[PDB]
């Protein structure tokens, strides 16, 4: 997920207001990346044997 | 791109791998405004002319 876009992208004014919350969604872009990585690890653990 | 990686990771050195540093978006080139077809031009001229 692109949280900038999810909340409201392609808008100067939305970005300026998203930023008043700091890392509020940055941490979720991070959490989702971690989940997707874990899903590739699961595939490898099960099939690349 | 390597400096994108270094500031994203808050590091002056980078380990082997892939890191997400940004989000790519194409912006509009032109604006399309289409209002419904007008056949019904208003007869103001019948009073003015
Ligand atoms: C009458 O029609 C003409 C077309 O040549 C237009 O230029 C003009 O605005 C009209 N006259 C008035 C008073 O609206």
């Amino acid at each position: 997920v692109d949280c900038t876009m999810y909340i409201c992208g392609d808008s100067t004014e939305c970005s300026n207001l998203l930023l008043q919350y700091g890392s509020f969604c940055t941490q979720l872009n991070r959490a989702l990346t971690g989940i997707a990585v874990e899903q590739d690890k699961n595939t490898q653990e099960v099939f690349a044997q | 791109p390597l400096s994108e990686t270094k500031c994203t990771l808050k590091s002056f050195t980078v380990e082997k791998g892939i890191y997400q540093t940004s989000n790519f978006r194409v912006q509009p080139t032109e604006s399309i405004v289409r209002f419904p077809n007008i056949t019904n031009l208003c007869p103001f001229g019948e009073v003015f002319n």
